[PDB]
RNA sequence: UUAAUUGCGAUAACGAACGAGACCUUAACCUACUAAAUAGUGGUGCUAGCAUUUGCUGGUUAUCCACUUCUUAGAGGGACUA
RNA sequence: UGACGGAGCCAGCGAGUCUAACCUUGGCCGAGAGGUCUUGGUAAUCUUGUGAAACUCCGUCGUGCUGGGGAUAGAGCAUUGUAAUUAUUGCUCUUCAACGAGGAAUUCCUAGUAAGCGCAAGUCAUCAGCUUGCGUUGAUUACGUCCCUGCCCUUUGUACACAC
């Protein structure tokens, strides 16, 4: 039973209490894991023209997704399926539930 | 105490298997040998008509050899050029398909490589050895 | 002198110039003091440098440019006329080739020979622009030490650019040429007659 | 006025009555190259590698330092 | 060509319509101890040294 | 065990980064030594770290050095970088003081790119213009 | 290091297919000055021939020059994968053809009487001297007429 | 009604404009309902 | 005096506010902390060669072991003109 | 400081298919575009180390409206699509004109900046000579002024006040 939690949220200070918390959980008992891995923040460009309409100078706009994914693997018998899955959920996180 | 292409200069080493293959060994007859650009940027054949590829087969051979895993739809890209194309600015494009996978295949019976698993050729034995005494043998034929 | 040999033997004409003073391949950066008292603390002399190539910090403050070595100041002052922008070790290969010829011809020291040419070739004085009202007029007065070398580069630049612009003579040689006409003094060369064109338009409106 | 040119005549094909002539000309030069032997022995530039290849086969020049499109040369001193 | 020597130890500042020219003062390495008044074109400040065509000037100010 | 010290180096886009043990003394870089890392002339500016003191530091000293990124003098301005602050390692691991303080003043008093990093990065281009400081033609009547 | 004596069979004049064609250059280049043959079929031609691509025009014996444009009327015969002639499957015979110097303004008058009598849209407008590309000419190409 | 379309017969998610539209995100929409949205899409808005 | 009614100081003015400043992001450094086969590094195993005499270049996820300096931002430190 | 052809040939930003058909790897065929069989990926993992170009090394060329330049057209080979003719676009051969550093005047710029060069994205079923972002090489010249063109504060004048 190879567990992985999957995490994606915008709000950088919230899926960090998240993944602190599941740490902590997952600290219980032994239940022998890794650290929360860093991947590269997938910034997104959105570039639109801020006057409707032609009349004006060429002004132009950036509009940015900083969306932040840390997942987590853990490997231990059936327990931790049942143990782990309670959700500490919260607006703006999304949690991805993947095994083996 | 060991001599490999690294620790050699890649100009005179290419130069010296080309040398050695117009000399020994034959490498294959193209077919559409001195009509062709090798590339579909350039609109001249190679001025060495009666070479260019011996010498071609040296250069794949050493980054075959360099490299791991690559094909030729990759070799393409990798000695394409930026073509003139009339007013339009300088674009890459990406050598001829033919010219490379002929002389892959005109060295696949010669044993300089053979065929990889998961995409690629991946260097074999017989062709590495050869590939890699040449270069003991290059470096001291200044003196 | 002992040779020092290690796993990766390394021919011994770098390990000689790098064992008592470092230098280029056989050029040396000594016996280059300047004839003019006036152009000193203004070329850098003394901080011998292999190659011309360097990023360095020059253009912040104002007078950080007085350290810039003389031989770059000449590629330098060839990255300009539009597409040779770019390709600096085009710059460095000019220069040392440049110094190559000079080195067979005038067998004394080329970069001595260049520095005497920005001496002889950089103008004293020059004159300025002055409003009056409807009629323009030139007044001269002298020119710093740093306008003098600095102007002095640039018109072995572009005296030599045009002379091997549309021409078989590569520019390899034509700056070549250039500079030991200046150094000895030909008055044929661009940079001496620009720099007698100059002397008595300032003398016409001393 | 820019009238009509000389149409400078740099040699592309050696011959007998002028190929004699190197030997005994070129002699008392100080500064050698190839770019002089274009423009005052009125021969080509591909030209004037081979020649000097060829003189300096001879035991009397060598390259010293040489690069892509450009040599240095000195007479026998 | 008949050149002087010049010494400068004094800036005034910079002069000109254009902003080109600098008002330095300057003095006499031969004969020294004495003042005259002489404009630049370069970026001058102090402890330099500057060479002088003619020696008998005096220009206050330029446009 | 094996004496091993590793260092890195930086660039516009180019990092280096260095492995110095000892052993037999031998220099090489992507598999090629030092006189191959192909700028031609820059040949000896990437001499420069290792000859204003000579090669006695490099009796018994393996250093090899893996470069990425960056233009061809960029990555040629990679290594040199690397193999300093690879010496100055090794200086602080394994040798005494009298030997490190005299070669790294060798060093910094020569040149400072060779143990300092460039912190001039480009400026990011900005709206209305093709460069970062370059504005587009207003051509009025 | 070839050394090659020049003789008197040197000449500054060639004279090739009826067109007038300069001597003292290289021969695969001096073949380009005579109208519709280019720098791509130059080269084939001079290679297929068999002969010296160094040599001159000038310093260059009948045989050779026979040989080579000897390729020129019937390139097909002597093997060529038939993909640089300038006229390949025409409307009247569906050969691949390669006009001479002399065919090539012959052909395209033919070919340009024919789209007039046809009076196409490609057709009245090349009689009419304009574009027929549909390349723009309301503000390019006024100083043409 | 007798119709082939099916080549870029797109319009605007939320006013059905045939307009310029920016697409291949996720949004298929108009450039000024873009703009008076707010807080959806590139809020951030730290550059 | 400062890019700045930005500050000193003077002063029938005092107390103030907005803007600027302030604030945030990005690009910069961290061999200091958590670190990480969806990024790697070195070694231990299998295997290929070159001179074989000491080494070098490689490939290999179920061959594992140790680490985050190079790759990624989290809490942070870091220049304020000292 | 060039054109052309062969060698070394190094980056970053971003995007990418579910009830649809996107990015496409590898093999094979064809000079080329392109065609076939599969593989990997809903993505730091696969496209992609986007092995890009400007760049340097070997040669040919030669001061020649020429090997610079491809406007101008002709014919043939393919892709996108219900349909492409006033050639969508790509590829092959041939025809090879003006243009030889542009006169009044005018545009941007104080460092990785300008400029040279390329890459990703927007328009897109296909089509960049545009723009938005990113990356490579990467100068000289200023450290000043209000003289022109404009701005702020103070004083003065005004027969202006929709205001020179």
């Amino acid at each position: 039973i190879k567990i992985r939690i999957t995490l994606t949220s915008t709000k950088v200070k919230q899926l960090e209490n998240v993944s602190s918390n599941i740490v902590k959980n997952a600290e219980q008992h032994n239940l022998v894991k890794k650290g929360p891995v860093r991947l590269p923040t997938k910034v997104l460009k959105i570039s639109t023209r801020k006057t409707p309409n032609g009349e004006g100078s060429k002004t132009w706009e950036t509009y940015e997704m900083r969306i932040h994914k840390r997942y987590i693997d853990l490997e231990a018998p059936v327990q931790i399926v049942k143990r782990i899955t309670q959700i500490t959920i919260e607006p703006g996180v999304d949690v991805e539930v993947v095994v083996a | 105490p060991g001599v490999s292409v690294r620790d050699v200069a890649a100009q005179d080493f290419i130069n010296a298997y080309a040398s050695f293959l117009q000399r020994q060994g034959k490498l294959e007859v193209p077919g559409y040998v001195d009509i062709v650009k090798t590339s579909s940027g350039n609109e001249m054949p190679p001025q060495d008509a009666e070479g260019w590829f011996y010498k071609r087969a040296a250069s794949v051979a050493r980054h075959i050899y360099m490299r791991k895993q690559v094909g030729v739809g990759k070799l393409n890209k990798l000695y394409g050029g930026a073509k003139s194309r009339g007013v339009r600015p300088y674009k890459h494009i990406d050598a001829s398909g033919s010219i490379n996978r002929k002389v892959l295949q005109a060295l696949e019976k010669i044993g300089i490589v053979e065929i990889s698993p998961k995409g690629g050729r991946r260097i074999s034995e017989n062709g590495q050895r050869d590939l890699d005494r040449i270069a003991a043998q290059t470096l001291e034929e200044d003196e | 002198f002992t040779p020092v040999v290690l796993a990766t033997p390394i021919p011994e004409e770098v390990q000689q110039a790098q064992t008592e003073i470092k230098l280029f391949n056989k050029w040396s950066f000594e016996e280059v003091e300047v004839k003019d008292a006036s152009l000193v603390d203004y070329v850098q002399v003394r901080q011998p440098i292999f190659v011309a190539h360097t990023a360095g910090r020059y253009a912040n403050k104002r007078f950080r440019k007085a350290q810039c070595p003389i031989i770059e100041r000449l590629t330098n002052s060839l990255m300009m006329n539009g597409r040779n922008n770019g390709k600096k070790l085009k710059a460095v290969r000019i220069i040392k080739h440049t110094l190559d010829i000079i080195n067979v011809l005038t067998d004394q020291n080329p970069i001595q020979v260049v520095v005497d040419a920005i001496t002889n070739t950089g103008p004293r004085e020059d004159t300025t622009r002055v409003g009056g009202g409807g009629a323009a007029r030139r007044q001269a007065v002298d020119v710093s030490p740093l306008r003098r070398v600095n102007q002095a580069i640039a018109l072995l630049t572009i005296g030599a650019r045009e002379a091997a612009f549309r021409n078989i003579k590569t520019i390899a040689e034509t700056l070549a040429e250039e500079l030991i006409n200046a150094a000895k003094g030909s008055s044929t060369s661009y940079a001496i007659k620009k720099k007698d064109e100059l002397e008595r338009v300032a003398k016409s409106n001393r | 006025k820019k009238s009509m040119k000389d149409r400078a005549q740099h040699a592309v094909i050696l011959d007998q009555e002028k190929y004699d002539r190197i030997l005994k000309e070129v002699p008392t030069y100080r500064y050698v190259s190839v770019s002089v032997l274009v423009d005052r022995l009125k021969i080509g530039g591909s030209l004037a590698r081979i020649a000097l290849r060829h003189l300096e086969k001879e035991g009397i020049i060598k390259p010293i330092s040489k690069h892509s499109k450009q040599a240095i040369y000195t007479r026998a001193t | 060509t008949p050149v002087t020597l010049a010494k400068v130890i004094k800036v005034l500042g910079r002069t000109g319509s254009r902003g080109g020219v600098t008002q330095v003062r300057v003095e006499f390495l031969e004969d020294t101890s004495r003042t005259i008044v002489r404009n630049v074109k370069g970026p001058v400040r102090e402890n330099d040294i500057l060479v002088l065509m003619e020696s008998e000037r005096e220009a206050r100010r330029l446009r | 065990a094996v004496p091993s010290v590793q260092t890195f180096g930086k660039k516009k886009s180019a990092t280096a980064v260095a492995h110095v043990k000892a052993g037999k003394g031998l220099i090489k870089v992507n598999g090629s030594p030092i006189t191959l890392v192909e700028p031609e002339i820059l040949r000896f500016k990437v001499y420069e770290p290792l000859l204003l003191v000579g090669l006695d530091k490099f009796s018994n000293i393996d250093i090899r050095v893996r470069v990425t990124g960056g233009g061809h003098v960029s990555q040629v301005y990679a290594i040199r970088q690397a193999i300093a602050k690879g010496l100055v390692a090794y200086h602080q691991k394994y040798v005494d003081e009298q030997s490190k303080n005299e070669l790294k003043k060798a060093f910094t008093s020569y040149d400072r790119t060779l143990l300092i990093a460039d912190s001039r990065r480009p400026e990011p281009k900005k709206f209305g213009g093709k460069g970062a400081r370059s504005r587009f033609q207003k051509s009025y009547r | 290091s070839l050394v090659v004596q020049e003789q008197g069979s040197f000449q500054h004049i060639l004279r090739l297919l009826n067109t007038n064609v300069d001597g003292n250059i290289k021969i695969v280049y001096a073949l380009t000055t005579i109208k519709g043959v280019g720098r791509r079929y130059s080269n084939l031609v001079c290679k297929k021939a068999d002969v010296d691509l160094h040599k001159r025009a000038g310093e260059l014996t009948q045989e050779e020059l026979e040989r080579i444009v000897q390729i020129m009327q019937n390139p097909t015969h002597y093997k060529i994968p038939a993909w640089f002639l300038n006229r390949q499957n025409d409307i009247t015979d569906g050969k691949d053809y390669h006009t001479l110097a002399n065919n090539v303004e012959s052909k395209l008058r033919d070919d340009l009487e024919r789209l007039k009598k046809i009076r196409a849209h490609r057709g009245i407008r090349h009689f009419w001297g304009l574009r027929v590309r549909g390349q723009h000419t309301k503000t390019t190409g006024r100083r043409r007429a | 009604h007798p119709r082939r379309y099916g080549k870029g017969s797109r319009q605007c998610r939320v006013c059905s404009s045939h307009t310029g539209l920016i697409r291949k995100y996720g949004l298929n929409i108009c450039r000024q309902c873009f703009r008076e949205k707010a807080n959806d899409i590139g809020f951030n808005k730290f550059r």
